[PDB]
């Protein structure tokens, strides 16, 4: 007899911060020391294994400084002796798209203006734009960071003395940001 | 790699099931285990068969029985009941030093 347990199954963690995942195991069925081995293996060498934590029962693995590429799923497997068992665990990597970079064009003739919202951020945000009756076009790459680059032009007649508001929508997270243009 | 068939099983309450976990290459070293995706899409291990022995988790209905071909097994719930459906997959891994761990496509259970 011999299984693997998980206390805590989705670590939603920053990027930039620390991660410790966990898979736990019963010491009073796992009695022989020598025999126990640790793995995180992803579904597809960033995380140590805290190897002093084995004889009391818990395989951590310690992610100091996390990235984007963190993400994804994880097996955290402990071999005891001839017996085995694992667990799921899923880290979810956010970079909030925080900074939005905002853009006013005056288009010569018309009397409207292209307004471009920019950000950074994981996992990919979609964006909509309050209270107006023209649709956007919104487009992305990907960084060599893994972070997602997502650019939206909205073109207009200015409502004169009305602002523009981007919202950026990291459906992952919950996560709503925005960012206020005055074409003034 | 690991097979693990049929893809969709249905039995009647009270009869046996049998999935077949089908190793591209089975060795003496390596260990296998059956396990149930949970209510929360965890895995939840079933059985396993080791040093040629199956061994239940929780329940003695759920064994493993090595095909005379070394390289199948049959992964058995003796006496099914309602709650048995589900998804299962079987997972396999070397007791040698740095082994990757292995894992099946899910088969479907459903107990009429």
């Amino acid at each position: 007899l011999f299984t693997v347990t998980a206390p805590k199954e989705v670590y939603t963690v920053d990027v930039g911060s620390s991660v410790s995942l966990e898979c736990d195991f019963d010491r009073r069925e796992c009695t022989e020391l020598e025999g126990i081995r640790a793995s995180l293996q992803k579904v597809e060498e960033r995380a140590t294994l805290l190897e002093e934590q084995l004889p009391l029962g818990k395989a951590l693995f310690h992610i100091p400084s996390v990235q984007v590429r963190d993400s994804g799923q994880y097996r955290c497997l402990v071999i005891c002796g001839a017996a085995w068992d694992y667990k799921y665990l899923t880290v979810k990597v956010k970079a909030s798209y925080m900074r939005i970079d905002t853009r006013i064009l005056e288009v010569p003739g018309t009397g409207e203006v292209q307004l471009t919202c920019q950000a950074r951020g994981y996992p990919l945000a979609e964006v909509s734009w309050q209270n107006v009756s023209v649709p956007a076009n919104t487009s992305h790459i990907r960084t060599p960071e893994g972070l997602y680059q997502v650019t939206s032009v909205l073109r207009l007649k200015p409502q004169p003395s009305r602002n523009f508001s981007c919202m950026f929508w990291n459906a992952h997270m919950k996560e709503l940001t925005s960012a206020i243009i005055d074409p003034l | 790699s690991l097979t693990f068939y049929p893809a969709w099983l249905t039995v009647s309450e009270g009869a046996n099931a049998t999935f077949t976990c089908s190793l591209s290459n089975w060795s003496e070293d390596l260990m296998l285990n059956w396990n149930r995706l949970s209510p929360s899409n965890q895995t939840e291990k079933q059985a396993a068969f080791s040093n040629g022995l199956s061994q239940p988790v929780q329940d003695a209905r759920f064994q493993i029985i090595q095909l005379p071909n070394r390289h199948d097994f049959h992964m058995n719930i003796l006496d099914t009941r309602r709650n048995d459906s589900g998804i299962y997959l079987c997972g396999a891994i070397s007791r040698h030093p740095k082994a990757k761990i292995e894992e099946s496509p899910g088969a479907e259970l459903v107990v009429t």
